[PDB]
């Protein structure tokens, strides 16, 4: 038995037997945490729109 | 030897067509 | 053969065979989703 995070692919299922997925996943986007930015030079105009 | 597939009516998987009464066979149903 | 939104469950797997899932899903929340012209008078009652 192979109990490991093994991706279920076509070729692997062709050569061995795979059980039903115990963990669903997908491709997602990872970014740096937003974090606070330094205020702009002309930031006193921020409260009102242009 | 034709094989019979079974389905349930639930959009958008299997739904009736607008002119399904005129159509026949597999053309009667459309969906995912 | 059945090709339909048939959820893969143990009670169905023990009596019929299921292919690999073609569409994943789960329980999710569904919810129901402009200032007035003279809205600058709002801070004080009429």
């Amino acid at each position: 038995i192979a109990i490991a995070p093994l991706t279920i692919t076509l070729v692997r299922e062709e050569v061995i037997d795979f059980s039903k997925p115990f963990m669903s996943l997908g491709i997602s986007i990872m970014i740096k945490k937003p974090q606070k930015s330094k205020p702009g030079v002309f930031s006193f105009l921020d409260p009102l729109a242009y | 030897k034709t094989v019979v597939v079974t389905t349930i009516l639930e959009s958008p998987y299997v739904m009736m067509k607008k002119n399904h009464e005129m159509l026949e066979g597999n053309e009667r149903y459309e969906g995912y």
